[PDB]
DNA sequence: CCTTGGCGGTTAAAACGCGGGGGACAGCGCGTACGTGCGTTTAAGCGGTGCTAGAGCTGTCTACGACCAATTGAGCGGCCTCGGCACCGGGATTCTGAT
DNA sequence: ATCAGAATCCCGGTGCCGAGGCCGCTCAATTGGTCGTAGACAGCTCTAGCACCGCTTAAACGCACGTACGCGCTGTCCCCCGCGTTTTAACCGCCAAGG
């Protein structure tokens, strides 16, 4: 694809065909699909950088949905992004209130 | 032996907030979902993935509702929650009129 | 028989680049596909809204550039804008 | 059914819900809330399935349904 | 000149505010607040009067709704007076921090 | 300047009464100003971004409505 | 009778309804009778709102509709408020809401 | 140019509902915004569901099920009942 | 072939009973700021008023994008034998409660 | 302080099942060339907005009078859990099989 010459991991042509399939507009410039692919690639790279370190934290190499969920919930901007969107087998970060603790 | 009250519950909270096991078993949930869907059309097949999605969404939302209810109850200097606590938790978001 | 499109090896190679000794599960590939597709859905909807509200038909790089600053927080959005502008310049300069 | 859900199920849901203890009326209220939420999701999901004129309710139908209320669930073809 | 016990004229003022619909907040102070807030992001801006009125109306509606939720929390905690911890309880549950 | 604290005390008192409040604490006004600061920040930032997309240094009444529609606070009677 | 709305017992312009669906990047094609049904539904909604809106306006001895009456009509009804829970109407205010603890004994 | 409005349409709807009740320009804009945003919601749902059906056109049953999904239950049912008669009248004539 | 149906059965999930003793809760005391009035200060409501800015609208030149026509190689469909953690055996160390 | 009663996590052995390695593929991305319609450079404009400026009586800041609600204190009531002991079932472990 053209992503090799653009220095992008995610192919741009798939993004272009995704834009064409939904009929979101009559025409789209050439910069929009490459920009969208770059933004998606950067977001996925950040998420996977967090997920790999999370896997290494527990002396592990594989990633299950729990690791991705915890990586999303650890950050604040990313938690804001996934504020009201549910993830399968996600769960919630542990939280124990103070007044519940025995004295 | 008999522990001090509340410590076992917090230990259960800690061990469940880190575990990925399904809290609600699939069979009664599936039967309830089928009965609910049968109010309109009978013999409605539900996929295993569809049932899993339904239980995951229900558990996530209801856990969030319990967190809000606990926040309300603690905000009133109480630990055990009340139907008033649930009413406040559901009304705060805006779902309840 | 239809052969669909996913991010199976895309996510795997990106993870390899950021963490060479890190694996991933079968469910996680589908979850990442759903995540990226939902983000793309939001971005496409915002691009359509921006084009239609300004009485336009062609969605250039600028519509997505503005929609990112709305979708992502200011600093993360700034990083995304910088990376996307670099990609656009690289695409335009090259063939 | 609605009455088929057991006490330890709601207890462990509260444990993952950050509630240390829940009263007797909490069991009934939680069953009611869970049932009404299930019906709210099921109405949209089953209506989407019926519009497709198909018997088996596909999993993706929840993604189309929970999209309406802004609580889309990942991992099922989104 | 006579004085009534507290809670008499407060209810009269509450009913006076609720019955009417005109914006209680004076236009100029809130528009200057909006100008100051907007000056922090981009400089040398011009603001349409209709847009500032829309922002004022939206802000008043949101604040009144948040204060109703605060009242619900205060009644929940067996109280009448509102204090900021009620707003903290309501905003986190709503999801707006 | 100093218009964040320049909001008159009885105005926020009136807002609290409209929220059905009989006893209003003195810190409620300060908390209201503090929350409304960010509440205005978010919406005005979104509106200014919308204006900046179209090479505009002036906000139109349509852009605010567009931003509110995107955020989920659609306003009536003001076009859009 | 020339307009398509005359043949459908409606008054919304079918052409205007279909114009946005065509030049709005919604789909490749849109139906011709579907705008008739959508306009019928929209007209029913407008009439439903106007019933209690005019009732509220008349009950206050103010024949001309003011936005306060519209807000009261929208938020008083369960269905209308459920449709417009997050929606605020200009110059409408908020619903009179007084609880038990607020009123003195 | 000529920006299309619902002013005369709103006038006729009042004359069919409350002929003796006046309307203000503020109420005019409010009703215009109501019709506009409900129209946008229904059209967006129709587009999404057409994309769900692997189809490039929108039928009447798609709009009926969109009304059932979006509009409140009793209100949606009454809207469907009123719209079916209009569809039948349009088709027959 | 992805869904339905049936048939048996068992330890994990859970159901009745004793008793709790900390958690939930009613009532009583007490302090200070919030309700209520007015005395007095205030920059806001309203009306002029001068200027003018940039966006709505339009003449006009049009660049890259949808598409026709064609083309090719890599991600997905499908295989397969091996490895990172599933899963348990059996062990040391930190809590939780009673003293 | 000072003790145990069991709670839960880590190391190591077993091993296994899918995660990736890898081959065939076919269609989706690439792209030579062609024509076009909102895109855009540039201009006309023109009034709602920017901004200032003055006058005035309604709203706000200050502040006293006082007392009642939020917080604290004292005491009282009792209840899902902790466990003991018992309960019965969701899914494993099997098949057919059909729409």
């Amino acid at each position: 694809t053209r992503s090799s010459r653009a220095g992008l991991q995610f192919p741009v042509g798939r993004v272009h065909r995704l834009l064409r399939k939904g009929n979101y507009s009559e025409r789209v410039g050439a910069g929009a699909p490459v920009y969208l692919a770059a933004v998606l690639e950067y977001l996925t790279a950040e998420i996977l950088e967090l997920a790999g370190n999370a896997a290494r934290d527990n002396k592990k190499t594989r990633i299950i949905p729990r690791h991705l969920q915890l990586a999303i919930r650890n950050d604040e901007e990313l938690n804001k992004l996934l504020g009201r969107v549910t993830i399968a087998q996600g769960g919630v970060l542990p939280n124990i209130q103070a007044v519940l603790l025995p004295k | 032996h008999r522990y001090r009250p509340g410590t076992v519950a917090l230990r259960e909270i800690r061990r469940y907030q880190k575990s990925t096991e399904l809290l609600i078993r699939k069979l009664p949930f599936q039967r309830l979902v089928r009965e609910i869907a049968q109010d309109f059309k009978t013999d409605l097949r539900f996929q295993s993935a569809a049932i899993g999605a339904l239980q995951e969404a229900s558990e996530a939302y209801l856990v969030g509702l319990f967190e809000d209810t606990n926040l309300c109850a603690i905000h009133a200097k109480r630990v055990t929650i009340m139907p008033k606590d649930i009413q406040l938790a559901r009304r705060i978001r805006g779902e309840r009129a | 028989r239809s052969r669909k499109e996913s991010y199976s090896i895309y996510v795997y190679k990106v993870l390899k680049q950021v963490h060479p000794d890190t694996g991933i599960s079968s469910k996680a590939m589908g979850i990442m596909n759903s995540f990226v597709n939902d983000i793309f859905e939001r971005i496409a909807g915002e691009a359509s809204r921006l084009a239609h509200y300004n009485k336009r038909s062609t969605i250039t790089s600028r519509e997505i550039q503005t929609a990112v600053r709305l979708l992502l927080p200011g600093e993360l959005a700034k990083h995304a804008v910088s990376e996307g502008t670099k990609a656009v310049t690289k695409y335009t300069s090259a063939k | 059914n609605i009455q088929g859900i057991t006490k330890p199920a709601i207890r462990r849901l509260a444990r993952r819900g950050g509630v240390k203890r829940i009263s007797g009326l909490i069991y009934e209220e939680t069953r009611g809330v869970l049932k009404v939420f299930l019906e709210n999701v099921i109405r949209d999901a089953v209506t989407y399935t019926e519009h497709a004129k198909r018997k088996t309710v596909t999993a993706m139908d929840v993604v189309y349904a929970l999209k309406r209320q802004g609580r889309t669930l990942y991992g099922f073809g989104g």
